[PDB]
């Protein structure tokens, strides 16, 4: 967005030396086919487990029994003869 | 099955007072309760053997 000076202008670009024409074009680089060498195995034998953890432990119970219940030798109380 | 003498299992019970039970009375006291105490004796039969 210059301004033509109209005083003192100048016209388009002349011819100038150039960089011999094939230098600046390039070659189109060839590719070889190619593969993943090796037969992969099928696992890892990983470091970490692959698994879910616990953040806290839970306290866990089973069931037990007592034994055979047996009668017992009471203290019996004395008898109602209107003093209680 | 519930019945209505079971007091639990009889050879832990029969010697066993009740709850509060400061002191205990006797099942039938001609001169005193008679059927009465004919029925304290067959509801003591029947929690000793289970109706």
């Amino acid at each position: 967005m210059a301004l033509i000076n109209p005083q003192f202008p100048y016209a388009g670009p002349v011819p100038i030396p150039g960089p011999a024409p094939t230098e600046t074009m390039p070659l189109l680089n060839y590719r070889v086919e190619g593969r993943i060498a090796g037969i992969q195995q099928a696992r890892q034998f990983m470091p970490f487990l692959q698994g879910p953890h616990r953040e806290v432990a839970e306290q866990t119970y089973y069931a037990i029994g007592t034994g055979i219940q047996m009668g017992q030798t009471f203290n019996q109380p004395l008898i109602n003869t209107q003093e209680g | 099955q519930v019945a209505s003498n079971w007091e639990g299992p009889p050879y832990m019970t029969y010697n066993q007072p009740q709850a509060g039970s400061v002191t205990l009375p006797v099942a039938g006291y001609i001169s005193s309760q008679l059927n009465n105490y004919a029925e304290s004796l067959n509801d003591y039969l029947a929690s000793q053997a289970g109706v």
